[PDB]
């Protein structure tokens, strides 16, 4: 499943389109003139996360000392997503 | 303040850029200062008041971001006008973040939220940046006519977004 989200970078100001891959096991980004990984981070590392309109805070636990923050247009579906993966796991 | 164009404004532009990019940084290493606990709760107000300044704040600064649009690409003598009122808004809005910020600790919305206003103070750094250029000046700035309507769009997208977190934090927050 691929979401359309885009990407600030530090020292200026504007929305860039990029390309994520999420799997059942960890969240990867790929970039789309590349068409490779950059970083990526695992699901069980996960903490907490903002489901807004537009945007979508993520918070990681021990793997991520800066912030994760992407534009995404459909923030309840992949909130809804990450949860009912954790589900699975637990039982 | 330098004016390499060649109206009034291009002056306070820049003068107010170097202000606005000063309050870029603290916020920007404020969303890595509030995580740690590195941060001091608020500067002088409580949590509904929070709600209270920065909202007040944020309607009066839609209020003339369009006004100023339109002087920017046009009005140059009041342009400057439009932006002395755009830059002192986002002061305390940036003060009241920051208060938010630390303040804050109820609901996850208190990272979204400086997030919110950190790249909302963004998209209006680079609204000086097009109406330096484009300021009363049509000519000079073609291609910045057109970069003017991305800047604004910019600004209003971070607006909206930010009274989503306002009026919930009502409960979200207090």
């Amino acid at each position: 499943s691929f979401f359309l989200v885009k990407e600030k970078m530090k020292g200026k100001n504007k929305l860039v389109p990029r390309l994520l891959g999420i799997t059942k096991e960890s969240v990867m980004r790929v970039d789309e003139k590349t068409k490779e990984v950059i970083q990526e981070w695992s699901l069980t590392n996960i903490k907490r996360w903002a489901a807004s309109p537009k945007s979508f805070t993520l918070d990681f636990g021990d793997y991520q000392d800066g912030y994760y923050s992407v534009q995404t247009t459909e923030g309840e579906q992949i909130a809804q997503l990450i949860a009912g993966y954790i589900d699975i796991i637990l039982k | 303040g330098i004016d390499p164009f060649t109206a009034p404004g291009q002056l306070e532009c820049e003068t107010a850029i170097a202000a606005l990019n000063s309050c870029l940084r603290d916020l920007d290493q404020a969303s890595l200062a509030a995580v740690s606990q590195q941060l001091a709760p608020r500067e002088g107000i409580s949590q509904e008041a929070l709600h209270t300044q920065m909202l007040t704040a944020v309607q009066e600064i839609s209020h003339l971001i369009e006004p100023l649009a339109s002087a920017a690409r046009a009005e140059a003598s009041q342009l400057g006008h439009k932006v002395s009122q755009m830059a002192q808004y986002f002061e305390p809005l940036t003060l009241a973040a920051v208060g938010a910020a630390s303040k804050t600790l109820s609901h996850p919305q208190q990272m979204a939220l400086l997030d919110q206003t950190k790249t909302l103070a963004e998209s209006a750094l680079q609204l000086l940046y097009t109406a330096k250029e484009a300021g009363g000046n049509p000519k000079q700035a073609a291609h910045t006519q057109e970069a003017l309507e991305e800047a604004v769009q910019m600004m209003t997208e971070a607006v909206e977004d930010l009274t989503t977190t306002l009026n919930e934090a009502a409960s979200a927050a207090g």
